[PDB]
């Protein structure tokens, strides 16, 4: 009978066809009608083939008055298609859902086990020109609005156009699509993982997901524009990098919907904004997006290269600090390096929680305890790059290129290899690794941060489909999705690092630039464009703000706590406040023009003088209206923004430019009316307002309706200690007057506010381990004793500062009796008197350790107290001091941090960490002196102990870490690998590519290994070095200064472990140490190309099984020692003139020290032996320092054979004079090619610089020795080496007039455009000295730069 | 101005 049926709700009646799942029309309660597919279109697409259905191919069943079921017989024998598709059409309110509930393939039994290939798989499905909802040219105000992806601030992702007779579109794809006309508006939602047309995206991470297809057709006189879903993936067949094919099941069954809207925002018009309001009821919502508005304080807490810079319980104290300063506002901490050894270590072993940070135990304590303060935690994971050390590393996981070789990644600590994305998904390997992490964290962790997804490292695909499957794995474990790139994961991501950290990428690589996407989802994502004016467009004071992310916990060296907090109040409190409301109207957008495809864009001259305005509303009917001052970019008023909450002004002014260029004048009094948990409204006594005034001053405000009848308010200034300086401010006629300091946070309450209670250092075995508890932490938690002074000093990261004779002690809690512990503390000692750490059980000393004056600066970029943090006087010598003890059976255990000296100098202590440690390799003498120290690096609490990282790279994410065993991948011989990562056990100390640095890589320090003045020690270790003489052993005293060290070159030991052993005599000051020096010798890459040069291990150095043993020395008499003083004296007293002031003062120091030992009352043979061994060591040092002085003279004078014998006898090839000139500098400058070449073949630094920044090449080129210049360039000299003044060898060649030297320099890579610090090029320097000949040649060379 | 002749520790701009 009738070929149509009627589905009905209280909001509309929909007429549907019985012969195909098609809507004829939607009729609202008010009579208004929207069309569907008015033509006989019965097309189904399977695998790219279109099949038109007959009357016999479709069966209909009206289930209810709100449901109908169809069965579509889709067949094409020729194209290998035979299927039964079950489509269900359901209605609810003003929504119509069309879902494919069942797919039956008659040409298949299904996907074979292990995701094998399904022959004749239904891979794709769509209904071409289904026209679920349509508008005609013949209808009043018939228009279309679409959105595509744009990460470019200058290019909007939107389209707004009128549907006219001329309109002709065919499957025009959009992320979102809305059609309006004849008083109604609707938008189509589909779950299609189709990738298509985008405006601007620098990556593929589901950035191109286009789910709506607009197509026009003729409906009589009119052109109808109809919306359909983009194709769906069912059983997609994919190929891995090794050519292996897989069939992977659906992420979800095909689903789509439409929501018909009238005048939803009740303005004049019916446009896409009405359709967008109704679309929110049918649209997909990212998992856990309902918590985004609460996440005020986003940051990164970083750990890298075995250093445990941020253990999990430390991160909880920083959560407690931020909570105090923000008065409990929600937080979101991304843990960058939560696993393995830290950041870019152990990928993709997601279930491996960093043992050195406190393992899964402390991570869960941090997470459980942190939730009480509104903090959410999440981990940084990588699904694209893998390291041989990761237990997931396999030949199947390895991404291979078309040639069958590795698809290498970045080499830093170890060499990264690309993961096979398709294998990792199809094998179900990734789900298994996420599950491992899920087993560790349970329901405690909040989010996952997926790094690099979209940059085509795992596949050349990484499409929306793959991203959807990825987001599902993560969501399935109860985790919110966050990713790297701004355009990435349109569907499921709630945060993009390159959208939230505005610093990164530049104006083309930011967040989602769309009025449509932000209107819909602003309150669900931190994936937008915020204020960063130097990008222009969307980044010039967006009205809705935008997350501006700063950090203070090591991420990229970032550690300014005050800057972090000031930024939260400047941009993020207002951004988050706005995310508590949903956009309802958005008119007069200055970015939308007729020239960028937005001719029909929403313009109201009766709203905000015709300038931009956004109206947002919430479920309780609260209205926020954010209005722009002027729409003219050249106006001062373009950056003026007023915010009203229920008609009352709450924020006003210009924000400080997000690029930190220019401060503003913005002042606000924002009503924060939500809890930091579910975001539920809080009770009246819990209701508060946040005050901020950028410029400082006095401002008058109207309080919200709720507060109008109060006679007074209570105002508190917020600090690192919480609510301070309580003020009682009167209320007159519902208005308050607040005096604010510039850029200072205040919180306003209706009455007296109870202070948030913070118990510092929970589970840390001590209370206030980080000294964050103010000046009163020394009264309440730590107990100070002594004549001296103990202060909590530090305006950023607080520290304990000791001056004079003082002891700071505290009782240790919750230690397991009989169990082995390691207690370490950061120490920077500027006093000459000892700084100590002691553990005691009822007066008895369990363990003790001490440092004299600190000798090594801190070079750990991700550590709070590195030498760029200015602990005192522009440096930081912070290094950890350890005590190893066994927890007492009685329970009584106490820690004391002492300074013994009466010396006015300061000692700095921070981060007392008591951790379970099974290390037991230190043996002491009868006196508390070192007898023996052994370490296989198997129980290192943290770092490369007893060693510390030196400054070969400066303040950096150092390429030194504890390397982990994973045979066969970490052993020599796998692929192009030639060195073993681990020598003995599971751990070693790896150095990656730190060659030709000419300086110290790492060294022991006296607070780690103390060498007694005059004592003999035998030092031995197992090692592997990629080349001959690239690394060397250094032996020195006190702070490192070049030339003061005794260097022993280490021979090549590649693939087969070598053994190094030597003797050491403790220096008189007890400041003796040994380490690993990077020479100036170039590595032998042995024919290796590209990545094989880095992976081969030709430039690496692995050390293991260290053994420091005090040894017996041949016994001397007072006479033998006294006789040696005469020998030394009548050898070097005659050189007073020939030596420096400091060189002679240390010679006297040592001699006096040795003479104290000999002449001491009651001295014994140990004293006479020590005095003799000190003098023997002094002799060997003086002798080699005179061999360096004599080599610098023979390079200057010209003696060939003399330079050779001095060198043969051990004179330093890189010795420096008073001006920092090496023998190679002095030979190149006085013109001796013979000396230069032999010096180069020996291992002289061809790029060594003097005080002024001259390389030997600069001195050679300035003097005109062209044969020397040619040798230097061939032996590896930088042709573009710059002076302190910016002078290059080309400038000096040009000014001094050496035509031939100029031509050879520019024959090699010399830049002719290169300018000094005074803008002069080599050409300008030639036209000043009269070398017009040189100037003409130089002019000609620059000309060719076209 | 611009140094007479440069060498070890002798900057190009000394006056
Ligand atoms: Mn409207
Ligand atoms: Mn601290
Ligand atoms: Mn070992
Ligand atoms: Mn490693």
């Amino acid at each position: 009978m009738v070929a149509c049926e009627t589905l009905k709700t209280k909001k509309m009646e929909v007429q549907i066809k019985k012969n195909f799942p098609s809507v004829l029309q939607y009729t609202m309660t008010d009579g208004k009608v929207m069309y569907g597919q008015s033509k006989d279109v019965r097309t189904v697409e399977i695998n790219g083939t279109n099949i038109e259905l007959g009357d016999d191919d479709v069966t209909f069943k009206k289930v209810s008055d709100t449901e109908a079921t169809y069965t579509l017989k889709v067949k094409d024998e020729a194209k290998k298609i035979d299927a039964v598709i079950t489509v269900q059409i359901t209605v609810k309110a003003n929504q119509l859902h069309l879902n494919v509930t069942k797919i039956k393939n008659n040409l298949s039994e299904g996907i074979p086990e292990g995701n094998g290939v399904e022959e004749n798989a239904i891979q794709t499905l769509s209904f071409p020109n289904q026209s679920l909802v349509s508008v005609r040219s013949s209808q009043e105000n018939a228009q279309f609005t679409g959105a595509r992806m744009s990460s470019n601030t200058q290019k909007p992702g939107d389209t707004n156009f009128a549907v006219t007779e001329d309109t002709n579109v065919t499957d025009s794809d959009y992320t979102y699509g809305f059609i309006s006309g004849a008083g109604l508006s609707a938008g189509l939602w589909s779950n299609s993982e189709h990738d298509g047309t985008y405006v601007a995206a620098p990556v593929r991470g589901g950035s191109q997901n286009t789910r709506v297809y607009a197509t026009t057709q003729q409906t009589g006189d009119a052109t109808s524009l109809g919306l359909a879903s983009a194709p769906w993936y069912y059983h997609r067949t994919v190929t891995d990098s090794k050519g292996k094919k897989y069939t992977v099941a659906e992420t979800a069954l095909p689903q789509m919907a439409v929501a018909i809207a009238g005048d939803e925002n009740e303005d004049g018009a019916v446009n896409w904004q009405d359709g967008a309001i109704a679309y929110r009821d049918i649209m997909n919502n990212p998992y856990k997006s309902e918590e985004v508005p609460e996440l005020v304080a986003w940051r990164i807490a970083m750990n890298f290269g075995s250093q445990a810079q941020n253990p999990f319980l430390t991160t909880l104290d920083n959560v407690k600090k931020v909570a105090l300063n923000t008065d409990g506002l929600g937080q979101s901490v991304l843990l960058k390096g939560y696993g393995n050894e830290g950041h870019d270590s152990g990928h993709p072993d997601y279930g491996d929680i960093g043992q050195r940070l406190g393992g899964a135990d402390d991570m869960n304590t941090m997470m459980e305890e942190g939730s009480k303060y509104g903090a959410r935690f999440g981990v940084h994971v990588n699904a694209s790059e893998m390291y041989p050390e990761a237990k997931a590393f396999s030949e199947d996981m390895v991404r291979r290129n078309s040639a069958g070789g590795l698809s290498y990644g970045w080499n830093w600590l170890d060499q990264g290899v690309g993961i096979d994305g398709i294998y990792d998904l199809a094998s179900g390997s990734r789900v298994s690794r996420f599950a491992d992490l899920s087993k560790e964290v349970g329901d405690n962790m909040d989010f996952i941060y997926l790094d690099v997804w979209g940059n085509l490292t795992s596949s050349g695909s990484e499409d929306s489909w793959e991203t959807r499957k990825m987001s599902k794995m993560i969501n399935d474990n109860g985790w919110r999705m966050t990713t790297e790139w701004g355009s990435g994961n349109e569907y499921d991501s709630t945060f993009q690092h390159w959208a939230a950290d505005l610093t990164y990428g530049g104006y083309t690589s930011k967040g989602e630039n769309s009025e449509v996407m932000r209107f819909l989802r602003n309150h669900q994502k931190d994936s937008w464009v915020g204020d960063y004016p130097q990008y222009g467009g969307a980044a010039n004071a967006p009205l809705l703000g935008g997350y501006n992310m700063k950090d203070f916990e090591g991420w990229q060296g970032r550690n300014d706590y005050a800057a972090y907090i000031k930024n939260l109040y400047t941009h993020d409190v207002s951004t988050k406040f706005i995310q508590h409301f949903k956009v309802t109207r958005w008119v007069n957008n200055p970015l939308l023009t007729a020239d960028n495809g937005n001719a029909a864009a929403v313009s109201d001259p009766n709203t905000n003088n015709g300038n931009e305005q956004i109206t947002l509303k919430d479920s309780n009917g609260n209205v926020v209206v954010v209005s722009r001052g002027s729409n003219d970019t050249s106006s001062a008023a373009y950056r003026q923004r007023t915010i009203t909450f229920n008609g009352v002004k709450v924020a006003s002014g210009v924000v400080s430019a997000g690029d930190g260029s220019a401060t503003g004048d913005e002042s606000y009094l924002l009503p924060w009316m939500w809890d930091s948990f579910t975001g539920k409204l809080v009770k009246d006594s819990e209701q508060k307002l946040y005050h901020w005034n950028t410029k400082g001053g006095t401002t008058t405000w109207t309080l919200p309706d709720s507060w109008k009848n109060l006679s007074s308010v209570k105002v508190y200034q917020l600090t690192d200690q919480g609510k301070t300086n309580e003020q009682t401010v009167a209320v007159s006629g519902g208005k308050v007057t607040l005096t604010a300091d510039a850029e200072t946070p205040y919180v306003v309450y209706k009455g007296e506010a109870k202070q948030i209670q913070v118990n510092w250092s929970e589970g840390m075995h001590v209370v206030d381990a980080g000294f964050n508890g103010g000046s009163n932490t020394l009264t309440d938690n730590w107990t100070v004793s002594g004549s001296g002074k103990a202060e909590v000093e530090g305006d950023n990261n607080a520290m304990l500062r000791l001056t004079g004779k003082v002891d700071v002690s505290q009782r240790l809690t919750d230690l397991k009796a009989g169990q082995k512990y390691a207690l370490y503390v950061g120490v920077d000692n500027r006093s000459t008197g000892d700084a100590s750490v002691t553990v005691t059980s009822g007066g008895k000393v369990l363990a003790t350790n001490s440092t004299g004056k600190s000798i090594a600066k801190n070079y750990i970029k991700a550590y709070g107290h590195n030498t760029n943090s200015n602990t005192e006087n522009g440096s930081s010598y912070f290094q950890n001091m350890y005590v190893f003890f066994t927890a007492p059976e009685n329970g009584d255990a106490t820690v004391t941090l002492s300074h013994k000296s009466t010396d006015g100098a300061h000692t700095y202590f921070d981060d007392v960490r008591i951790v379970e440690n099974q290390y037991s390799g230190i043996t002491y003498e009868k006196d508390g002196t070192l007898k023996s120290l052994t370490n296989g690096f198997e129980n290192n609490a943290q770092g490369i102990w007893p060693f510390v990282v030196s400054g070969s790279e400066g303040v950096e994410d150092n390429r030194i870490h504890l390397s982990e065993l994973h045979a066969p991948f970490t052993r020599a011989g796998w692929d192009v690998k030639k060195m073993d990562d681990v020598l003995d056990g599971t751990w070693s100390v790896k150095v990656n590519g730190l060659t030709q640095k000419g300086t110290l890589v790492y060294q022991t320090i006296p607070q780690n290994v103390k060498f007694e003045a005059g004592a003999k020690y035998k030092v031995s270790f197992d090692y592997q070095s990629g080349s001959d003489d690239i690394y060397a052993i250094a032996v020195g005293q006190g702070e490192y200064s070049a030339g003061s060290v005794k260097l022993t070159n280490l021979k090549k030991a590649l693939g087969e472990t070598g053994k190094a052993e030597f003797e050491l005599t403790g220096g008189v000051n007890g400041d003796s140490w040994f380490g690993i020096y990077s020479t100036a010798t170039a590595p032998d890459l042995q024919g290796s190309t590209g990545n094989a040069q880095d992976f081969g291990g030709y430039k690496d150095f692995v050390l293991d099984n260290l053994k420091i043993e005090r040894i017996e020395s041949q016994t001397r008499t007072k006479a033998e020692a006294q006789d040696k003083v005469k020998e030394i004296r009548g050898k070097y007293d005659s050189k007073r003139a020939e030596l420096s002031d400091a060189a002679w003062q240390q010679y006297q120091d040592t001699l006096v020290k040795a003479r104290v030992l000999i002449n001491k009352n009651g001295a014994t043979a140990e004293d006479f032996t020590k005095a003799y061994d000190i003098l023997v060591a002094l002799d060997e040092y003086m002798k080699l320092k005179d061999l360096d002085r004599k080599l610098l003279e023979a390079a200057r004078a010209g003696q060939d054979d003399e330079v050779r014998i001095l060198m043969a006898n051990g004179a330093d090839v890189n010795a420096k004079d008073e001006y920092g000139a090496t023998p190679l500098h002095l030979a190149a400058w006085t013109g001796h090619l013979e000396i230069v070449e032999v010096l180069l073949k020996t291992g002289a630094d061809v790029n060594a610089v003097d005080s002024v920044g001259y390389t030997p090449l600069h001195l050679a080129a300035a003097e005109g020795h062209l044969e020397i210049v040619e040798v230097l360039l061939k032996t590896g000299a930088d042709v573009n080496a710059q002076d302190a003044q910016g002078i290059t060898p080309l400038h000096l060649a040009a000014w001094y007039g050496h035509l031939e030297i100029v031509e050879v320099l520019l024959k090699h890579g010399a830049d002719v455009n290169a300018q000094d610090c005074f803008g002069k090029t080599p050409f300008d320097l030639a036209i000043d000295n009269g070398n017009e000949d040189i100037a003409e040649v130089l002019q000609k060379a620059a000309k060719l730069g076209s | 101005p611009k140094s007479i002749r440069i060498g070890p520790g002798q900057a190009f701009y000394a006056x």
